[PDB]
């Protein structure tokens, strides 16, 4: 059983501006086997609403999702995606960079 | 369309 | 330029409790357009994008029956598998199936895939001949022998070269609005300051399709790998594309700096500079 650590992106749909409405994508690939939880965070608390892409994988047989919600950036606020996967010991966090 | 052929099993 | 129609299987078993999880979706070019899910209600192959709505249920139903019968292909091959490879009923295994058709810039047939993996390692591959396979080791070999004696590349030309050419000519006819539209990448740049003497610069191409892009840094005309980060293509989530490259330069010397864009909706390349 071959193992495959997931490459990790956290990223808005558009262009980040205060009090206009977005999204936000963490979008997970490389990766196997494909159980994996991926859960988007505000200021460190969990996100309800989160829907993910159906599950695909590229050329090399390597898995990849899209998890993403509607959310609404403010200048006080905190983003950032967990993952769990067998490859890592314990959940990975990505924060959401201003320029990522 | 998928393929309408049974498919051949490993 | 050229299309695809490509189908995606996984299998995963599952030894605690139950059959195997079985998702497949759907997709010309690089835009999803049908998905089944063994964990939804539905039990249907499902739509998922507006072009192909236009279809009858006769449509649906073939296409339910089809995808239901992979399922369980892929379900007996889990247990083939596992007896190839002597392993016990502990495990979770994965099979993985892949195949489609390209036509070309002439809309006629350019090539056929047909491949499976294990565990996510190759374990057996149609060629381009679309007359013989690859066999990764000796249980895709027992495959193989199999394959051979029974005809199999055969049925599959049959679909690759035909049926499979047919619908993707018809489903880039009903769907031409956006899947024979390109989209060019909405491109800028943006401008960083590491330090008093060393600034990064980024190359954006956002809301781009399809997903295909060649994003280049240029100092003075010269191509230069030196210094620069980039992303994989990522998806934007609207079915359009998003990647950046960036650049780490002296500051005051930002107009030496170049990027070059590639994009098939692009006529010229382009050229973006600070």
């Amino acid at each position: 059983m071959i193992q495959r650590t997931p490459k990790i992106q956290v990223y808005s749909r558009h262009p980040a501006e205060n009090g206009k409405s977005n999204f936000l994508n963490c979008y997970v690939s490389g990766f196997h086997p494909s159980d994996i939880e991926v859960d988007l965070l505000k200021n460190g608390e969990r996100i309800e609403k989160v829907e993910h892409s159906d599950l695909s994988f590229s050329k090399d047989w390597s898995f990849y999702l899209l998890y993403y919600t509607e959310f609404t950036p403010t200048e006080k606020d905190e983003y950032a995606c967990r993952v769990n996967h067998v490859t890592l010991s314990q959940p990975k966090i990505v924060k959401w960079d201003r320029d990522m | 369309y998928l393929s309408p052929i049974a498919s051949p099993l490993l | 330029g050229s299309h695809s129609m490509r189908y995606f299987f996984t299998s995963v078993s599952r030894p605690g409790r139950g059959e195997p999880r079985f998702i497949a979706v759907g997709y010309v070019d690089d835009t999803q357009f049908v998905r089944f899910d063994s964990d939804a209600a539905s039990q249907r192959m499902e739509p998922r994008a507006p072009w192909i709505e236009q279809e009858g249920p006769e449509y649906w139903d073939g296409e339910t029956r089809k995808v239901k019968a992979h399922s369980q292909t892929h379900r007996v091959d889990l247990g083939t598998l596992r007896g190839y490879y002597n392993q016990s009923e502990a495990g979770s295994h994965t099979v993985q199936r892949m195949y489609g058709c390209d036509v070309g810039s002439d809309w006629r047939f350019l090539r056929g895939y047909h491949q499976y993996a294990y565990d996510g390692k190759d374990y057996i591959a149609l060629k381009e001949d679309l007359r013989s396979w690859t066999a990764a080791d000796m249980a895709a070999q027992t495959t193989k022998h199999k394959w051979e004696a029974a005809h199999v590349a055969e049925q599959l030309r049959a679909y690759l070269e035909g049926t499979c050419v047919e619908w993707l000519r018809r489903y880039l006819e009903n769907g031409k609005e956006t899947l024979q539209r390109t989209d060019a990448p909405k491109t800028h740049m943006t401008h960083h300051a590491v330090s008093d003497h060393e600034a990064t610069l980024r190359c954006w191409a956002l809301s781009f399709y399809p997903a295909e892009i060649t994003l280049t840094w240029q100092r003075d005309g010269e191509d230069q790998t030196q210094d620069t980060e980039l992303v994989e293509t990522r998806p934007a989530g609207d079915g359009t594309f998003q990647k950046w490259a960036a650049v780490v330069v002296p500051s005051g010397q930002e107009q030496r700096y170049t990027c070059h864009v590639q994009h098939e909706g692009l006529p010229k390349p382009l050229t973006l500079r600070w």
